[PDB]
């Protein structure tokens, strides 16, 4: 048992009736002094270290060559000038076991935290030494955290793709299904999560070439995708992860959900494929009135109307489909389907729930397409256009496949530094650079959509940590007030940066003219409503920072109308799973799951108290399972009104909650504007 | 006064070895000496034999002779656990850690090991001697079953617990702890049924039944000593295991309502460390 | 060739009565006529009584006489499901729908009923006639067991499935569907064990065992027709129930590796909606 | 029960201790008069029938448009003039249940045997009325039977491909694996069986982009392919069938073989994928000497030498691989592997055995490539070149896949009509037409190889039937003498027809100049040896037929040298299972499995005596399981010496035979020049 592990395990040894939280600083100090300083490869100077790293195929020389060595040395000195110290053992452990560069034999540490931050900043700046120093200050202050792919792989020759979220539209044809399998394997090989929309595939029992009862439905394609994701396991260290989304009005919806039942037969079970369901307002209306609903065979609709079922407005087309004899449909119980969804989410946490009308009533790019499905983390909500993959020697009709590179603001550190605007703009610039440097060679629609849309995802983390470290209950009205003001400011400054980038580069995203940004319909609520804090306590937290007013939003609206917007999508709140430890921040905007996180690494167990946890703020670090999920829904809906994409929203349920409680939580989320529901976690 | 609560406890403890992934033990197993691996395989093989007979013979036969559908349901459930869960879990462990030839050899070794054959002969003999409507033959078999549950398993359990307590073979150890948790409640339950029969007897008959129980315990104990030495001398632990089996012999006696027979001793502290659906109403759609 | 596969399917189908909330059945139960409630009660008691015989005798007696550790484990698991899961499930359904006095009276009636008794005692008679080390008597009992699991239960299952297919008594219908799914696999498994014995016999002995099976089926079938009219004429369903009996008789025969006895019929759509290694010697390479 | 079925069941009812064989003629007559005539649609004339079939999307109008209706009427009269009568109930039942065209509801019969024959002949003639009449005479005389795909689909609008056997090379890359899955799905969608060569895939535990132990091996690709074939199961009318071949020296050979173990875990077990093993003479030599053998990692060999392991000569490169430190290899026991193959074949009949050196010591196109694997039936042996499928927007290096269209000579009918030359030449013409009219637009290598190599497979059937009806034992030396003479004549006339086609079209197959036909090495044994019957009894069977001599073979050799050859491959004896009933013949060249075949169709059991079976020829209709497999190997080797491709060779084993007997049979077949062994059938 190592000394640092012994010190960390002393956290739970209560002394004087209170946890010994100070043992974590001792634990991290001992961890460093006894493992990291010993196992760190020694270089005489930065020049020798950089030459060794570049020569040994560690660092790409393309990005480093853009700077004179004096500039690189200055950036590295800027990174080390802060004297950054990890405040807890878990943060340093996570960094030096997951992200710190290690020799090919994985026995020595080539990168410190400062070295990794400096390399990432140099990669971001793209030759701008002052920009690189600004990035170094942003990341060393831990105001902005690049996503795990960008942070880990940036500047590395062996690096994989800096983007990790991929959404693919699958067309209803064998050629398209084969291409989807190939692209899913190609993207998983790169380590990115791949989400597929199966709503266009015809249901089981549909005809292929005037041959009836030939189609196998979406479950056969799901088995193919599950096998493909299992094969492309990314060395096996992280098993291949894929998500399949199906509209609730698809015929195969019941079979689609049955793949996640434990009692399901093994020939139907899909082990490695997450499933999400897209629920239009029509289904909720049908269940509310207890009316009998119908699930439609997609190919009959496509033949009758020449357009896909999921390409149409179900709230306008459901009655026409029901009344159309040429459309094939079978009756279902919408309330029975909702209860089945709740039961499945309780048993396995699946499927993800996407409220299509909640997403598309605020979607700015409905002209390009409506948001038909989400990603593997349930927070990516963008317009997609399906591709037409034809026969060999036939030209393909490449559509738009969704992808975004992620970054997270550290709310606590952004508020402590009073640098919301600067942090947001620098994060937007870094995300734009990552997007511009991405080129996927086996996903034509992904690459085309990356070029055309320039979609980025700027999330946030440490909301609960910041609130608890400030004497604010997560469920309290003041917490929602702060979230409203902060995320309104984030949206304002991200829109301003996008417009400024469009002005500087002279280009907007493809089909920007038809977006709600161009027509000004996006800014209606911001020019009509004031989002300043309504509580004095919350308003004081923003002291020293300028909170945009309706006049500021009017000016920004005029500026956007003049110059346009560079990004079709800017904000999405991803889970931010493992990089939160490095930042010593709570995960995303969700409430903390546990006050002290007990985990076993190797054969020694480690304890991770929530950042800033102490006796004074112990009660404010309320666990999610003890929280009223209605208040969590209220907070997420408050945040979501300023996020153009979705928010990964996990439901934390007690074992005593029935399926009716889960159904009520989902119905309240739909009522409150929640776009997606990620997971049903039960204590 | 107790069957319903045992029924509920047994069914809530239901598990399958496949719930526990075993590939995590691969390295700590690889690192053990040949002597340690040999003792470990043999120990689990001895356990497998005991559970095989407890599941095939002991629990079903006691179930047959005990009156009452609920008592029979508990005993049937316990029987299933013995052979469908416990005995099988050992094969899951073997198939993970050992090559087929070593597995084949250890099962051949159980067939020819004289102490393991003797203990099986004695226990199964008593099970098969039960006579319908003869409560005394039934009591004797229940004593044998308690001795199997609460005493005889423990020369085997020692070693997985000894490793678990050092942070070694912890996945296999997790399986063993689940098995042990089951046997503890099985021994208590069968003990209570045995006490029911004992309490019906004259004082003279009771005196004879205590003699039977103590004579049987001593005979099993003497055999277990030789078995323990045979397995543990090569790993240096025989004296420690002997203290453990005496400790558990006292627990078996207590499960039978008898006073402890062996004096208390300090056990290795390592081993001690080794231990709904409701419908949606209309109002649910409005807030 | 099959026991480990059936082990897997059996254990992955494990369930408990508590998982299904029963109280919401009272919302459709109150709307049934007296004849419907009477038939349901009588059918339910019939199933309960037959399943108790299978738990106390049928499965344990077969487990006792079958050789093979893995087969004994699967059979133990099946016996457990009868006694610990199915029996509690039937009791739960009864306690939900009828008051204590009504339950006692229905069981008194069904216990005295000529057609229920005839089949119950015919099956039990064959279980009691198994002789140690006599595979012929074991086979005959296995045939009886398959007939119970795959055939005799179905005159009873019809009614809960009929309601279940109409949206009535959905909670108890879900329970019955889980029970039925267990009995189906029990019937298939015991059927494979019977075929193993059958295939070890001479051609004359096989013909004799076939005659036994068909003769037994005929006796049970003629009594099922009477049982059916006795229960279902008052609710007008007997014609369709008879088709369901024959269809399930054919499944039972197929489980025993025999040809169907009855012509194929369509089933009521409401009920359907409810439903030798040797080594090379260095000369084999030269010619 | 149908009256005809009752008449047929009277076959087994012994009368005077003898089977009532005459009851089958009554059974067929009753079947016709009571079902076929009743359910046959009525058309006033042939013109009306043709119009109805064309307009109702039953026939392809293009091929029928090449003839004036007078010529079509003449062809149909030629087919009908024969007054062909099915000799048994099973022949007519099989035809009218599998191949006879039925209305879209499958209720009425639109085609008789004469109608199907006439349509096939008109499709073959490609606008030639005299050629169409010749084809009609050939088929109605039943001297030639086009393969089931051609016979069923020729001239039909809603038809699958006329070629049903495809062989795919798979390159060691993710792009190639995904393309292989897509091509397999596309080809199975067409109803053809797909065989894939997995010997170029690297073994489990190989590095993917300088990261070690990243490869899943051939078993992961096998799972992918098995799921792909299960998905593309021909609309459920026929489960997708595929075969995977692995060289015995591939490291994954034991894992590859274990996928067919019954005890295999469901994760590794492959259910619908047939497996074959390619055994070079080196492996047999190692097993014979009991020397320790090595299985190699293909990617290490590719990196060390720049070529694939299966692209190199194992007999020469085995020692170099063993002595190369940069080549990774695993020690194995060759005799243990042989015994494992024998036990796996006894338990499941797998794997197929391809003796690589037996195939290639006589292979005429080794300059194009060695033969590396076989098809799903183990009778296709052609040179293939692997394709290089690159990233999207890059150019693919299209190689050569394998596909041949099959046809079978009816040996009994050909010998009775004394028309070996005419039948062989007409069958060659029809197979050439089928190959020319075939174009797969989703398998670039298959299409390119079909266009370049022009490979056809001309098989034979009714060998055992013809011999038994002539009082010759299948295992007798006289039977082998007849097979030698007959197949020598077939090869001679197929070569002559190929040369004549090359002269007429003024074009040979790609890379013909490097073939053994061009250099004359092919004809060495034919110009130096005589193949006329050595038995007077067999020599009498050929009376009225010219048996080519050494002078004839020299003249043919000179003719080929002057004009070349049109077909790279011409002859392959496929199993020919379904159409054997229609032809009233024994399947392929194999001995009969049972004198009378008991089948169940619905709830009615049908009895099929072996064609021509009677009391006087009962002894000559010896069942295969009772024959000496060594004599069957001798027969197949006698036939195989005149077949350029392989012969689908099934082994019929008694349950008493040990794995040693199976191994001895395999070793004798390898000794006797057998190329492939199809199935190990046990009784
Ligand atoms: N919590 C920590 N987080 C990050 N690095 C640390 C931490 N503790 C120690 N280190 C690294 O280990 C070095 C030695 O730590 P130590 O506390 O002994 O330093 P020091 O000599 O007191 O002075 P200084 O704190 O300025 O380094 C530190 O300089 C820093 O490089
Ligand atoms: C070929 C094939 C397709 N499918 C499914 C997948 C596709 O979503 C769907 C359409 O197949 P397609 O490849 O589009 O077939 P098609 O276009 O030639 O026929 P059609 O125009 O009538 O659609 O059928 C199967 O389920 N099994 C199969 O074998
Ligand atoms: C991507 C991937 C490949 N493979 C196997 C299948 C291929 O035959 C083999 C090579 O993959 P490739 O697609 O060729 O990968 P690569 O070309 O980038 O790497 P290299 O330079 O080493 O060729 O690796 C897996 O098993 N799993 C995977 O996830
Ligand atoms: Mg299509
Ligand atoms: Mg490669
Ligand atoms: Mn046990
Ligand atoms: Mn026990
Ligand atoms: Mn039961
Ligand atoms: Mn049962």
């Amino acid at each position: 048992v190592p000394k640092w592990i012994q010190l960390n395990n002393e956290i739970m040894i209560q002394k004087d009736g209170k946890f010994q939280f100070d043992k974590d600083k001792e634990a991290v100090h001992s961890y460093f002094v006894d493992y990291i300083n010993q196992n760190t490869v020694f270089f005489h100077n930065l020049k020798e270290k950089l030459d060794y790293l570049v020569e040994n195929q560690y660092y790409e020389e393309e990005f480093l060559s853009l700077y004179s060595f004096e500039d690189i040395k200055e950036v590295f000195k800027t990174a080390y000038a802060k004297k950054f110290r990890f405040p807890s053992f878990m943060s340093a452990f996570k960094f030096y076991n997951d992200y710190a560069l290690k020799t090919n034999d994985k026995k020595k540490i080539l990168e410190r935290y400062e070295d990794r931050i400096s390399i990432v900043a140099l990669f971001f700046a793209n030759g701008d030494t002052e920009k690189a120093k600004e990035y170094v200050n942003l990341m060393i202050n831990q105001e902005y955290q690049p996503s795990t792919p960008t942070f880990l792989n940036a500047g590395r020759k062996r690096r994989g793709e800096l983007v990790s979220c991929f959404l693919l539209e699958v067309n209803d044809s064998l050629n398209d299904i084969s291409r989807a399998i190939d692209i899913s394997m190609q993207l998983s090989k790169l380590g990115g999560g791949v989400s597929l929309n199966l709503s266009k595939l015809r249901a089981k029992g549909e005809a292929i070439k005037d041959v009836e009862n030939a189609t196998k439905g979406v479950v056969g394609v799901m088995k193919l995708l599950d096998n493909a994701f299992r094969y492309a396991d990314q060395m096996g260290q992280r098993q291949g992860s894929g998500a399949a989304y199906l509209n609730i009005f698809h015929r195969d919806i019941n079979d689609f959900l049955d793949t996640k039942k434990i009692s399901a037969d093994e020939d139907v079970r899909v082990k490695t494929l997450s499933i999400g369901v897209v629920i239009p307002d029509k289904f909720v209306e049908l269940a509310r009135e207890d009316k009998a609903a119908y699930v439609f065979y997609p190919h009959t609709i496509y033949k009758e109307y020449g357009q896909h079922m999921d390409e149409m407005d179900m709230n306008e087309m459901y009655d026409k489909f029901v009344d159309n004899p040429r459309v094939k449909k079978e009756k279902i119980n919408p309330r029975k389907l909702l209860e089945k969804l709740a039961m499945l989410r309780s048993e396995s946490g699946y499927p993800y729930i996407m409220f299509q009308d909640n997403v598309n009533k605020v979607h700015a790019n409905n002209h390009i397409s409506k948001v038909k499905f989400s990603n593997l983390c349930s927070e990516v909500l963008q317009a997609s256009q399906v591709s037409s993959y034809t026969d060999y020697d036939e030209e393909d009709e490449i559509g738009l496949d969704i992808s975004c590179n992620l970054g997270s603001l550290n709310i606590l550190n952004v508020m402590e530094h009073k640098s919301i605007e600067k942090t947001v703009k620098l994060a937007t610039d870094s995300l734009t650079h990552v997007s511009e440097t991405t080129d996927i060679r086996n996903a034509p629609a992904v690459r085309r959509a990356n070029k055309a849309m320039k979609s980025i995802g700027l999330g946030a983390m440490n909301l609960h940590g910041y609130l608890a470290q400030n004497g604010i209950a997560y469920e309290s009205p003041e917490a929602r007030d702060f979230a409203n003001t902060f995320f309104m400011m984030v949206n304002f400054y991200s829109i301003q940066r996008s417009a400024e980038i469009a002005k500087e580069k002279g280009e907007t995203f493809d089909q920007y003219e038809g977006s709600t940004y161009a027509t000004g319909e996006y800014f209606d609520k911001y020019v009509s409503t004031d989002f300043s804090p309504k509580y004095e306590k919350i308003a004081n937290l923003f002291e020293g920072m300028h909170i945009p007013t309706t006049e500021d939003w009017k000016k920004l609206k005029a500026f956007v109308a003049e110059h346009g917007m560079y990004h079709s999508y800017r904000l999405c709140i991803a889970p931010t799973g493992s990089i939160s430890y490095v930042q010593s921040s709570t995960a995303s905007v969700m409430p903390i799951m546990e006050r002290i996180e007990e985990r076993t690494y190797g054969n020694s167990k480690t304890y991770y108290p929530m950042p800033g946890l102490a006796s004074n703020n112990w009660f404010f670090y309320k666990e999610a399972y003890d929280m009223d999920m209605f208040k969590v829904v209220d907070m997420i809906a408050t945040i979501q009104q300023h996020i153009d994409q979705g928010i990964s929203f996990t439901l934390f349920l007690k074992d005593t909650m029935t399926t009716r409680d889960l159904n009520r939580i989902d119905l309240y989320a739909h009522h409150r504007g929640i776009k997606t529901i990620y997971y049903a976690r039960t204590k | 006064d107790f069957t319903q609560m045992f029924y509920n406890q047994n069914v809530k403890q239901f598990w399958l070895p496949e719930e526990i992934a075993l590939n995590g033990d691969l390295l700590t197993w690889k690192y053990l000496g040949k002597n340690e691996q040999d003792t470990y395989m043999k120990v689990l093989a001895g356990l497998t034999l005991l559970d095989t007979e407890q599941g095939n013979t002991g629990m079903p036969i006691v179930a047959e002779h005990v009156d009452g559908h609920q008592r029979k349901a508990v005993l049937n459930f316990m029987a299933m656990m013995e052979n469908a869960v416990h005995a099988k879990s050992y094969s899951n462990i073997f198939m993970t850690l050992a090559p087929t030839e070593t597995i084949n050899e250890v099962f051949e070794w159980v067939k020819q090991n004289k102490y393991l054959q003797k203990k099986a002969q004695m226990i199964v003999g008593l099970y098969k001697a039960i006579q319908k409507d003869d409560e005394i033959s039934l009591f004797k078999a229940m004593v044998a079953s308690v001795y199997l549950e609460s005493f005889l398993f423990y020369s085997g359990f020692y070693y997985p617990l000894y490793f678990y307590g050092q942070g070694k073979l912890m996945q296999s150890g997790e399986i063993i702890n689940l098995i042990l948790r089951d046997e503890a409640i099985h021994g208590v339950y069968v003990g209570l049924l045995a006490q029911e029969i004992y309490n019906k007897q004259t004082e003279e008959k009771k005196a004879e039944l205590r003699e039977f129980a103590i004579d049987l315990l001593n005979q099993l104990y003497e055999n277990e000593l030789e078995y323990t030495e045979d397995l543990y001398d090569q790993v240096g632990l025989s004296h420690d295991v002997k203290k453990f089996i005496r400790y558990n012999a006292n627990k078996a006696l207590m499960n039978l309502g008898f006073d402890p027979y062996f004096e208390e001793e300090d056990i290795n502290p390592i081993v001690l460390n080794g231990l709904t659906v409701e419908p949606l109403k209309d109002d649910d759609f409005y807030f």
